[PDB]
């Protein structure tokens, strides 16, 4: 009831035998594309307003 | 009850508003559920839609 | 019925049931556990007690006609020979026991 | 160098100390020196004693953890074990109350946590202080020492602690009403629990229809059939291409809307209920059962059953005394009861039961033996119609399936020939 | 997963000494770098039991792996040893056969015999028999050698009237961790589409099980099987037992009006022609229901071209390996079943997994009819497809391989 | 360029996984596999042996 890790719930997936591909696993930085400063090589609103 | 229609035997004075509950046709109405705004003669009227 | 005695760590051996078993009870931290072997063979390792529940819980343990161990309360060896108990059931038993179980 | 591979294919080893100080005893001697010092007083003994005692925890720790997910454990980990199918906690209130009797003195004020008690002797304290106004009322608010389920008997309580000038700790009904969990869960009806939702799990909906339909009290029999086919499988139910055909018999019922509230819970979601041709047996309703909508937050479905056709049969026997003297309403009673079924092996004449001639004549062997027997028949014939003719008597009588059928006490004649 | 990271196992013990005690050496070797060398042996091993323990997946645990299966999947298999029934004795008059009379089969049989029996005067008795051993190869009728008799027993001898039964044995967490996926004994859910494969292969003897149903409201629409009677479902069943307990599980895991269905003229062999007889029924009615079949049993055919490897490897071991993975007895894999079709990159990651060090350069794959004389040489091909109802194994003389 | 077809079954895993996993094994993380040395010829029975 609060599994918070993807790790016990990929675990409940392997227990349960239920596929992996439309579940969401992770916002984390460890994500491509995420940093603690990331605002490089993206439109900065010198180029465009995102 | 199979068709809706309900009727008042006295006539409603003005501003007496009625409500209904239970279950018709699927829909149900546990909570109040206007259906008839007396106008002051008319008495006969019908149900509303839950 | 099983002799039993109250010391904290214990082992018994007997021969019963046309069958040669040895148990181990020792308390660990809070509850009991319980080592069974067979044949001079172990068969399970640290087995929680509970009671009423059956002490062998696979099927290729407890019997293709072999019996099984059934604590009446939750084991406590302060109490050993003065209320708690430890008892044996042969295969036929046991078989109508799992059938009263559910 | 010293370690122990103690978790196996089997399970976990966990050591007796003597073992494990012995090792680190070794450990640190091979660490030093083969002459060093290793007593209590000495730093070196500490160190191996706190190693030992460490290594020992954690050991222990692990091994009481060994195996989880199997439901025998307990505290916590059983919890979860329980709530990934469904299951409670906690439930430890203690019955709050309110609106109190006291009359006292003039402006008197009330120390709190005082002890009142009941008649049957159970303790129970106030909440919040408060003061009295000259008239000589005011309403406190209790609390009991343990946090149970435990009811007020509707009379005066008694006190223990006196304060001043304060008597007549007593009920009005206007007193709200808070009945408490008391940790109604503690380890093993959990298992219970999980004993009787496998249990209701278990079963088809065949082998779960009759005996869920059978625990509604003053049933007797009921007989569930499949059509399987749009033909006639057993009965002539050809209302729909796959419905579930349902026969209660029944003592009377006494509440129509048990056996609907029965039959709702024995479910499929694919399988209608209606069966019947306007010819089988009679239904209590024609379009609907008017099931109760729902235990848990629902709307109002529909189910439908139907009872057996009643009959009645009359019963012919001519017997020869014998070597004893037995009255005729007693061998009158004795069928009549075995009709019911009241002695083990029998099962009765239960819906879709025929009845033969040769099971009375057995019935009547079976309980009073020494009484020969020359002739027994039997007949059958619809409900309510008069005495039929002597010749509608015969040997056996093949009845359908959605036929019920009784005998009466005066229902049934003997000769004494 | 979750087991990793005991390299810095050694800087906090360093830091632990240095924070204890001013700023001091911690090295080179001294009493006090010895005591710090017993701290870092120490807490790692204490993080790589942790690590052990915790990892506790089907795909990674070992013995405690029962428990896994046990909080929903049914117990493994019991080992069992099959008796015999009605096996016909003959001698003189008025002898008493004692329990325990080892009779002995001609292929080392060990048989005993169960209840103590006394010989009547017509010369002709039945004893009940039980077997030695879990493994015993089936016997055929002729005069059990006798070890083991009284000073008038005759000879004993096996007629068509005994009744047969078979054993069971081998169940190794290999069959374990295969059956997690399909073996969901949901006892549980009884009436559905995963539940009826689960209970099915809980019979004895029963190897694999296939369940496809329609859904719709037209004829062939599932993978492999025609249809005829819509809104129905066919069963077919692998290594099967006698037929009551089959149709017992299967009529007991149903609930739906005819969900039985025979597929067409283009599937596996009806075991029975109209249907299988359930007899009894837990509302006593006399229900007579039960429709399925068995696969169609083909023949697969392999050949691989390979490098020679760091050292000699005979082919032997290459031909062990495909054997053994088409039997099934790889974790993970459960090989060759009703409806698997065979790939040559399966069949070559299967080699991979048992040899290494090996180079593969090509791979071929062919499927031949049951019977049929073997295969052109240009029959292989990359991949092969089975239908639904089609079992394939392998034998050792069906995979050649002449490497480069 | 390697291309792989391979259906999900009943327990599926993101395709950035097999890529990392095969990727890394290009390299020869697991034991007995040297990788892809100078003149080693590439085969795709070896990648189907890895994802195995």
């Amino acid at each position: 009831l609060k599994t918070a890790n993807p790790f016990g719930l990929m675990v409940w997936c392997i227990i349960l035998g239920t596929p992996s591909k439309g579940f969401g696993l992770y916002p984390k930085n460890s994500s491509w594309a995420f940093g603690r400063l990331r605002q490089n090589f993206i439109y900065s609103g010198t180029q465009v307003p995102p | 009850a199979q068709t809706g229609t309900v009727k008042f035997t006295q006539p409603l004075p003005t501003g007496v508003e009625a409500y209904w509950t239970g279950d018709w046709k699927g829909g149900t109405a546990a909570e109040p559920a206007r259906f008839a705004v007396g106008n002051g003669t008319q008495d006969t009227f019908t149900l509303s839609d839950p | 019925k099983i002799p039993l005695t109250a010391v904290p760590n214990q082992a018994i051996s007997f021969n019963a049931g046309s069958s040669y078993w040895k148990i181990r009870l020792y308390q660990n931290m809070d509850m009991m556990n319980a080592d069974i072997s067979r044949d001079g063979v172990i068969v399970c390792h640290g087995v929680r007690c509970f009671g009423g529940i059956p002490l062998l819980q696979y099927s290729h343990q407890y019997r293709p006609d072999y019996g099984n161990f059934v604590f009446d309360r939750d084991a406590d060896w302060t109490l050993f020979g003065d209320g708690i108990n430890l008892f044996y059931l042969d295969g036929a038993e046991f078989a109508e026991y799992q059938a009263l179980a559910t | 160098m010293a370690n122990y591979n103690y978790i196996v294919d089997t399970g976990v080893i966990v050591a007796d100390t003597a073992d494990v100080l012995s090792d680190v005893e070794a450990e640190f001697r091979a660490a030093l020196g083969a002459n060093i010092n290793l007593a209590a007083s000495t730093p070196q003994g500490s160190l191996v004693a706190a190693e030992a005692i460490a290594r020992s925890s954690v050991m222990r720790n692990e091994a009481r953890i060994a195996n989880t997910i199997n439901p025998n454990v307990s505290f916590g980990t059983f919890l979860d074990a329980i709530c990934a199918l469904m299951g409670i906690e906690r439930g430890s209130d203690l019955s709050t109350f309110g609106y109190g009797v006291q009359v006292t003195g003039r402006s008197q004020t009330r120390i709190s946590t005082g002890s009142r008690v009941q008649t049957p002797a159970g303790a129970i304290f106030t909440v919040m202080s408060d003061v009295t106004i000259p008239a000589g009322g005011v309403a406190t608010i209790d609390i009991k020492s343990q946090e149970y389920g435990n009811i007020p008997l509707p009379v005066g309580n008694l006190i223990i602690i006196d304060g001043t000038i304060g008597w007549s700790g007593a009920k009005v009904i206007a007193s709200t009403r808070v009945d408490p969990g008391s940790r109604q869960m503690s380890d093993a009806e959990l298992k219970n629990a999980r004993v009787n939702r496998l249990a209701i799990q278990g079963r088809n909906s065949t082998m779960a229809i009759k005996a869920y339909v059978s625990a509604v009290p003053n049933v007797t029999s009921v007989n569930v059939i499949e059509n399987n086919t749009g033909a006639v499988q057993v009965v002539n139910g050809v209302s729909f291409t796959l419905p579930y055909a349902v026969w209660v018999c029944v003592a009377g019922n006494p509440d129509k809307q048990a056996v609907a509230d029965a039959l709702w819970a024995a479910h499929n979601g694919g399988t209608p209920w209606d069966y019947g041709a306007t010819n089988n047996g009679v239904p209590v309703d024609g379009p609907n059962g008017v099931p109760v909508r729902d235990p848990a937050s629902g709307r109002k479905y529909v189910v439908k059953w139907t009872t057996p056709i009643m009959y009645d049969g009359y019963v012919n026997v001519t017997v020869q005394q014998g070597s004893s003297s037995v009255a005729p309403e007693a061998i009158q009673n004795a069928v009549v009861n075995y009709a019911q079924g009241k002695v083990e092996g029998e099962e009765g004449l239960v819906v879709g039961a025929s009845l033969s001639a040769f099971e009375v004549a057995g019935a009547i062997a079976r309980e009073i033996p020494g009484i020969y027997i020359k002739l027994c028949q039997v007949a059958c014939v619809a409900a309510g119609s008069p005495a039929p003719a002597p010749g509608d008597f015969t040997s056996e009588y093949v009845m359908s399936a959605f036929g019920q059928a009784t005998i009466s006490v005066g229902n049934v004649r003997v000769t004494f020939v």
